[PDB]
């Protein structure tokens, strides 16, 4: 197949500043006198919307902030001055050869200032322990940028494979992210250890922050 | 007004079958090729199949070849996708779309709203709600947070409000994660000032319409 | 190529 590589994968841009998204193919997209690459924008909960067709032609109704360029295997979408409504995920797709393939998508984010997360630790509830399972949750509240490292330690033992993370979309008010990490253990495995800690590393923090607890206070 | 209206989605077990339909109105259906494009939850767009206006030329993607079949009934201006031998990874929103139409030197493109197909072996299950309570020391620093762990439900979605939907400031409801059990799990937290703690009471309202279940779990510290 | 993008 043809592999479409988009760069970057995440693009934080302040409103009014320009943005540039590239799309790479592993095979030339030329047929005749056209390059068969289109640019789409998909907002959350909406259908994709055509922005640029055939590499460099602006679709009807698209504002002049949008332009496309490139030929062969390298193509670029540019926004001269981003506005609030251009936030979303941009996809390129080639149609010169079947199977048609999409890029991974480029998430255009809101570039706000750096914000440190507020960290909270939640032990498993007594109700859940009556089912056989223990869930420890670690909350990172209202931070920026998205890049953050969460590590679980049970009696100073780094965990691996038994945790899952989930991050919200950028908040529509303050443009921050929030992240939850859930450590899932059996009731028996939970009661075998005493100290549970999640360690957070983030740009807004000078040094990593650790919030912990002990079973039964 | 052009409209592409999809239907035929819903829940089915692995190995089962669904047949998606896309009825095109206000548009000369017979003259154009049509595509199916799907998008797994949170993932990206993936091209599935194409059928040309001729009807004799049609292509399918490798991932779905031999299991899905694209077809068209020009007499009813309707596009179809027959989905057999369904797999868990076929769970996605499916869009019918013409993709780019370039003629008379102008470019247009029409998409449907999408229809969700969920492929899973799990039985419907309402969620269990467990409180996530702060430590009473974590509440001294002005603001305090608390939330609800929504565990072991199927299918999507659940909806979570706070105090029956009155409280909306500082609430973050996280995207569900499909556990290895085939059941979803999420948490919903809300930061509130430790002062109104004793004065009032915060409850999370979990609603899972597929199971006709509604749960209100009061959340408090210590 | 794309049939709706008349080659």
């Amino acid at each position: 197949d043809i592999v479409m590589t988009q760069s970057p994968l995440s693009l934080p841009v302040s409103p009014g500043e320009p943005a540039s998204i590239s799309c790479r193919s592993t095979q030339s997209l030329i047929f005749g006198e056209h390059n068969y690459l289109d640019w789409y924008l998909q907002k959350p909960g909406q259908s994709p919307q055509l922005l640029i067709y055939l590499a460099s032609n602006r679709a009807s109704g698209v504002p002049d902030r949008f332009s496309g360029s490139g030929s062969g295997t390298y193509f670029t979408l540019k926004i001269s001055r981003v506005e609030a409504e251009d936030f979303g995920v941009y996809y390129c797709v080639q149609t010169v050869q079947v199977p048609y393939t999409f890029g991974q998508g480029t998430k255009l984010e809101i570039k706000r200032t750096v914000a440190a997360p507020s960290v909270f630790i939640f032990p498993p509830s007594d109700e859940q322990l009556k089912s056989g399972t223990a869930s420890v949750v670690c909350l990172l509240n209202n931070f920026y940028p998205r890049e953050a490292k969460v590590q679980w330690k049970v009696d100073n033992a780094l965990q691996s494979g038994n945790s899952q993370e989930s991050v919200t979309e950028q908040d529509s008010k303050d443009s921050t992210y929030s992240l939850s990490s859930t450590l899932t253990l059996s009731k028996a495995d939970y009661e075998k250890h005493k100290v549970y800690a999640c360690e957070v590393t983030h740009q807004g923090l000078s040094s990593p922050v650790t919030k912990s607890f002990n079973r039964g206070e | 007004e052009v409209q592409l209206l999809e239907s035929g989605g819903g829940l089915e077990q692995p190995g089962g079958s669904l047949r998606l339909s896309c009825v095109v109105s206000g548009f000369t259906f017979s003259n154009y090729a049509f595509n199916w494009v799907r998008q797994a939850p949170g993932k990206g767009l993936e091209w599935v199949a194409i059928i040309y206006r001729s009807g004799s030329r049609m292509y399918h993607a490798d991932s779905v070849k031999g299991r899905f079949t694209i077809s068209r009934d020009d007499s009813k201006n309707t596009l179809f996708l027959q989905m057999n031998n369904l797999r868990a990874e076929d769970t996605a929103v499916y869009y019918c779309t013409t993709l780019l139409i370039y003629e008379s030197d102008v470019g247009v493109d029409f998409w449907g709203q999408g229809t969700l197909v969920t492929v899973s072996s799990a039985s419907t299950k309402g969620p269990s709600v467990f409180p996530l309570a702060p430590s009473s020391k974590s509440t001294s620093g002005g603001t305090a947070a608390l939330g609800c762990l929504v565990k072991d439900y199927f299918p999507e979605p659940v909806t979570v409000s706070w105090n029956s939907g009155a409280l909306t400031s500082g609430v973050h409801t996280f995207p569900a994660v499909l556990q290895s059990s085939g059941l979803y799990s999420l948490s919903s937290v809300v930061t509130v000032p430790s002062s109104s703690l004793g004065t009032q009471t915060y409850i999370c309202n979990v609603n899972h319409k597929p199971s006709n279940t509604k749960v209100d779990k009061k959340v408090e510290p210590k | 190529a794309n049939p709706n993008a008349n080659p």
